[PDB]
RNA sequence: AAAUUGUUGAAAGGGAAGGGCAUUUGAUCAGACAUGGUGUUUUGUAUU
RNA sequence: AUACUGCCAGCUGGGACUGAGGACUGCGACGUAAGUCAAGGAUGCUGGCAUAAUGGUUAUAUGCCGCCCGUCUUGAAACAC
RNA sequence: AACUGGCGAUGCGGGAUGAACCGAACGUAGAGUUAAGGUGCCGGAAUACACGCUCAUCAGACACCACAAAAGGUGUUAGUU
RNA sequence: CCUGAAAAUGGAUGGCGCUCAAGCGUGUUACCUAUACUCUACCGUCAGGGUUGAUAUGAUGCCCUGACGAGUAGGCAGGCGUGGAGGUCAGUGACGAAGCCUAGACCGUAAGGUCGGGUCGAACGGCCUCUAGUGCAGAUCUUGGUGGUAGUAGCAAAUAUU
RNA sequence: UUGGCGGAAAGGCCUUGGGUGCUUGCUGGCGAAUUGCAAUGUCAUUUUGCGUGGGGAUAAAUCAUUUGUAUACGACUUAGA
């Protein structure tokens, strides 16, 4: 959602031209944040190995004001309020390991094949 | 089928040696061509520099920088005859014109390795005895070529030193025909002569 | 067991499907012939999608087969099973959607018993 | 229920076949490999090796051997259509070769439970070997060169055109 | 069309090979001297080569012989037309009209 | 010694087509070697295999065949027309095909 | 439910995308030598 | 006693696609007498693999091809609606 | 306006492209031949064979068809008196 | 072959390029490939026929033979699906009906039918028939809901705020 | 290992010395077999790991601040331990 927007020189560190300083939103994430970090306090998690694992914003229902246009008439003038939501966990290790044992199937030639090369070799 | 096909674009005709050559891209032979500026095109130099003079004219109109782009140098005509015979645009095209490479000259990777002729488009095969004939080097100048005077001489400094390989090669070679003169009479050289040898 | 049963690869194993369907999302994929009268598919242009035709049709001696080679009937009840009994090798039992799981048990039972294979036997349990 | 018996019932028992008219005749050998020829086989664990023809078997089947003491192939069977037939022929005469047949390769095939999940040679089979080898090597030895002809493997060489290539 | 004077091979190959009878409106194939005699042996044509003799000699019943046969349905020529071009006359070397005896080459070749 | 070709190289040249059609059912070979049909016919009726690498291993190898034959001549400069089990992929335009020796006549 | 949207995740993308035939590659899946030589040498022997 | 033409129910090869169809019949061929056969449509033998290997589906890539549907109209992809 | 054949109502191969031209009209597949049109490369198919002719400081290059004329040239070739 | 021969964006023997041609006239072959021709399989349609045979096979059943298949406007036929009605399956079902989602499966040329998995909570199907307010992509269609545009146009008259 | 040569894209060529294998130049001994009558029947790299170990010298850009030779914003030209 970055059509028209102005360009600057503090997207460079994420390789883009255009951002911005979303204020509201910034401290609506904020308040989120903070309850999800008290949150995981509540639920005795480490609390410096919390990152944001999962975070999704969606539309809430909009909210309907009215513009008045020229020649008597009428627009809508539509908030487009936000569902968020997210997710704080703390970095673990690797998952698991073990990968798929693939129980092989050859033919009567190359099993004769292995045996004469498993000779030939040492 | 060789790995890589290395002509000599000396004494060619540009049309003919491009759809040879791009029958072989196509093909899966990868080419390289070398001697640009020595290849040959069928008519007067007078008849070819119109001719690029009207290739000169076509250019976008409301923006140059996007028309056909008029390539002077030598090898870039004749890759312009090459992509011509090949479906460029398509996929299977640009695999094609990769598997080929063109020089002016001898770049140092080639001059070391085997030069070959192709009879369907060599111009001393081709074309009628008395026939007028351009050669390459002399049109790319006229329409904007920059390098005939360096390649000339950097084609001179590789001749005169492949002229010392083959005097090298020859006194190689005449010391195997005088000692094989001096093994000769044996039995088994008998022996491989009544066996086709 | 048998001949290498007929229909060996294709006849139109491909879906017709309706023309746009793939363009919007008010055109079902449900098969429509086009009607228009400048239709490229009516008419048959190059390129253009297959419209179902008779010629398609299946070998009458394998139409409606299974892979199997058996044809599939619908049993709501173990009563239904009484007209696969002396035909196991040309039909099959397919045990309908709305059967509680008590119920599939007792129809799986009986069909086993008679050696009528069932399309559908795993339904309602895991592996 | 759609219906309680079906107004139309197919078969129960199973169709027998008709008579057949496919009485198996010989097969026509082509007429360059004759007992006794050098072949040079085509596919198989020994590819491009040469083996000398010994015996048309009743399967259709060639019956040849390296010898095995010259390069290691022992007394085989080959398809006909897998081998090359080259002019080079040595006698066979000397050679008994009547013992052998479809039932001297009888092979006891492995069962299904017989499975390579991580991954022997009968006396009458080696000592036939040591008899047909040695009664064959005594004529090889006859035409020079022809030992050495025979242990080396045959390959194609850049430019060697088996159309034009005569064997 | 192409069209000549045939000889006796050509018919009896044309026959042979590519010979069905009209009956009851059914093209049915020859393959046995029974169906032409059941069809034509009224007129004495008991076999397919009284069927041949009837066609290459124009005998009496030279029609009904004829027209029991269902038109002949022959491939296109094996070695093609030998012209670039079908659609003149073959005097102006193209291929319809009377060619006399070539009809022999070009219908064995498409027979 | 170092070489142990037996069969013959070969290029998959293209689909049997006309100008705008191709039929993938039909693929056209080059044989080396084999400038006119006359010497084509030899290879007649030979097995053809494409023979191709795939990142994973399927039956205990990474390296996948599709077979063939040829069928027949093609053309008047020694091309044959070959059919294969799967139709090649057209990806394999310009690329390498082994023509084997057998089914042997000689 | 759909449109529309945040979007397991996968994939593709040099001036649209989508489609048809064909194969390849990836992913994914249905169908199969389970009881019928002995009327039965093992195997919870009327469970074959 | 021959690069031409015609004919042969003359001969000898090399490739390809197809195998439809019965619980029992026809027309024929071949030896001088157990019957066989290439005669109203494939069998015999031998391998490998009982699994996603073949195949179905779907995504992509590749080759070639593919203008937006409805409508009125002689004529629509239309710079017609 | 006449006769016919077509397009409209029709895809398919060819004429790059195109309602009508050429070829051929269409169930779903397979093999073999072809039509019209082609076979330097794009593009499947002879940079084949044979005899000539033409060099253009705007060559020419295939019906429908996407144009060219009168008049001229010891340019070149053949022919007539 | 050349002159005659002048038009407007850059440009089209289809393009490249071609000069004892890859040009032009002609001859001879070889070769390429259409949904056309030949042959074979399978679908359908139509036509012409056979069949009252045993303690298994409703005769609109079973079977044999041949030909044919383009289609707008339009006609007809056989079917697919929807709401309700009579009859039946002494049908399915809270041990889960209906509905919905599912680049899962099967069947049918198709309309569609069946089924696996998920969601779900009270009804609902098959078959023989009856009946109709019975099938949508369009009507600048109706009502409702929602996009791209787009975080864009903009939120600058009336002196001015700190 | 010693000498050179090669800048057009050299990135590769020739080398004098030692060791070290092989050598089918010629003649022997032993082995191979059952991959079952074919099945590519598998023989040549980019990149990764709290990989292995033998070495190797221990930086900048960007934001922010600043500048006006620049500037709609970005961008630019400067300065700044």
């Amino acid at each position: 959602f970055n059509s028209s927007i102005g360009r600057t020189a503090q997207g460079k560190e994420f390789g883009v031209t255009k951002a911005r300083w979303p204020a509201k939103s910034v401290k609506f994430v904020q308040g989120l944040l903070q309850n999800a970090a008290a949150n995981a306090e509540a639920k005795g998690l480490d609390a410096t190995k919390l990152y944001v694992s999962h975070i999704q914003v969606n539309q809430a229902p909009k909210q309907r004001r009215r513009t008045y246009r020229a020649h008597g008439r009428i627009n809508k003038y539509e908030s487009s309020p936000s569902h968020i939501e997210l997710v704080v966990t703390e970095k673990e290790e690797a998952v698991a390991k073990a990968a798929e044992k693939k129980v092989v199937r050859l033919t009567s030639r190359q099993r004769g094949r292995i045996a004469a090369q498993k000779r030939i070799a040492a | 089928v060789e790995p890589v096909v290395v002509i000599d674009g000396k004494g060619h005709l540009v049309g003919r040696l491009a759809s040879v050559v791009a029958k072989q891209l196509l093909n899966g032979q990868k080419i390289v061509v070398v001697r640009a500026e020595e290849l040959n095109i069928s008519g007067e130099f007078f008849r070819n520099k119109l001719k690029y003079h009207d290739f000169l004219r076509k250019a976008t109109a409301f923006n140059k920088t996007r028309g056909p782009f008029h390539f002077r140098a030598p090898s870039r005509i004749f890759y312009k005859a090459l992509r011509g015979m090949v479906s460029h645009k398509t996929a299977r095209g640009k695999a094609a014109l990769e598997r080929l490479k063109v020089f002016e000259g001898i770049p140092p990777p080639y001059d070391k390795k085997k030069r070959v002729v192709v009879p369907q488009a060599l111009r001393v095969l081709r074309l009628k005895p008395g026939r007028k004939y351009t050669t390459l080097g002399k049109l790319s100048t006229s329409v904007g070529w920059k390098y005939e005077d360096v390649v000339a001489k950097l084609e001179a400094k590789r001749k005169v030193s492949s002229a010392e390989y083959y005097a090298k090669k020859r006194a190689f070679t005449k010391k195997v025909a005088s000692a094989n003169a001096t093994a000769a009479e044996s039995d088994v050289a008998k022996q491989l002569a009544a066996l086709g040898y | 067991a048998s001949l290498p049963h007929p229909k060996i690869v294709k006849k139109h194993t491909k879906k017709f499907k309706r023309h746009h369907s793939d363009r919007y999302h008010r055109v079902a994929e449900n098969w429509r012939k086009q009607k228009g009268i400048d239709s490229v598919v009516r008419r048959r242009f190059r390129g253009n999608i297959s419209q179902p035709k008779i010629g398609y049709g299946s070998n009458k001696k394998t139409k409606f087969l299974s892979p199997s080679g058996h044809k599939t009937f619908l049993v709501a009840n173990v009563k239904d099973l009484e007209t696969l009994t002396m035909h196991t090798k040309t039909y099959a039992a397919e045990i309908a959607h709305n059967i509680s799981a008590k119920n599939r048990v007792v129809i799986l039972a009986r069909a086993k018993a008679l050696g009528i294979k069932v399309t559908n036997p795993k339904g309602r349990l895991a592996l | 229920t759609a219906q309680q018996a079906p107004k139309w019932y197919p078969s129960e028992d199973v169709a027998a076949p008709k008579k057949t008219r496919k009485a198996v005749r010989p097969q026509k050998l082509r007429a360059s490999l004759v007992p006794g020829t050098v072949l040079i086989l085509l596919a198989g664990r020994f590819r491009g090796k040469r083996v000398v023809y010994l015996k048309h078997l009743e399967d259709n089947t060639l019956l040849v051997t390296g010898p095995f003491k010259v390069n290691g192939v022992p007394l085989r069977r080959v398809n006909a259509r897998y081998v090359i037939a080259t002019s080079t022929k040595v006698s066979v005469e000397g050679v008994n070769v009547e013992k052998f047949n479809v039932e001297y390769f009888a092979k006891e095939k492995l069962t299904k439970k017989e499975k390579k999940e991580a991954n022997e040679i009968k006396t009458e089979r080696v000592e036939d070997q040591k008899v047909v080898d040695k009664a064959l090597l005594a004529e090889i030895k006859k035409t020079p060169l022809l030992k050495q002809y025979l242990s080396a493997s045959f390959s194609l060489k850049n430019g060697d055109k088996p159309h034009l290539l005569k064997f | 069309v192409a069209y000549g004077y045939p000889s006796y091979s050509t018919i009896r190959q044309l026959v042979y090979k590519r010979g069905f009878g009209k009956i009851n409106k059914q093209r049915v194939p020859l393959s046995d001297n029974a169906i032409i005699e059941a069809n034509l042996g009224k007129y004495g044509i008991l076999s397919i080569d009284d069927l041949i003799h009837e066609i290459i000699t124009v005998g009496p019943h030279f029609k009904q012989a004829n027209n029991f046969l269902w038109p002949f349905k022959l491939s296109n020529p094996s070695g093609g037309w030998g012209v670039p071009r079908k659609f003149k006359h073959f005097i102006q070397g193209g291929s319809f009209g009377n060619r006399e005896e070539f009809i022999n080459k070009l219908v064995k070749s498409m027979n | 010694a170092e070489s142990h070709r037996l069969y013959v190289k070969g290029k998959h040249l293209s689909y049997q087509r006309s100008k705008r059609v191709n039929n993938p059912n039909v693929s056209l070979i080059k044989i080396e070697g084999v400038a006119t049909p006359q010497d084509a016919q030899f290879y007649l009726g030979k097995r053809i295999a494409y023979v191709y690498r795939a990142s994973k291993e399927v039956r205990g190898s990474k390296i996948r065949v599709m077979w063939g034959k040829v069928t027949r001549t093609h053309g008047n400069s020694g091309v044959v027309r070959a059919t294969f089990r799967n139709n090649l992929p057209a990806k394999t335009f310009g690329a390498s095909v082994r023509i084997f020796l057998y089914p042997s006549n000689i």
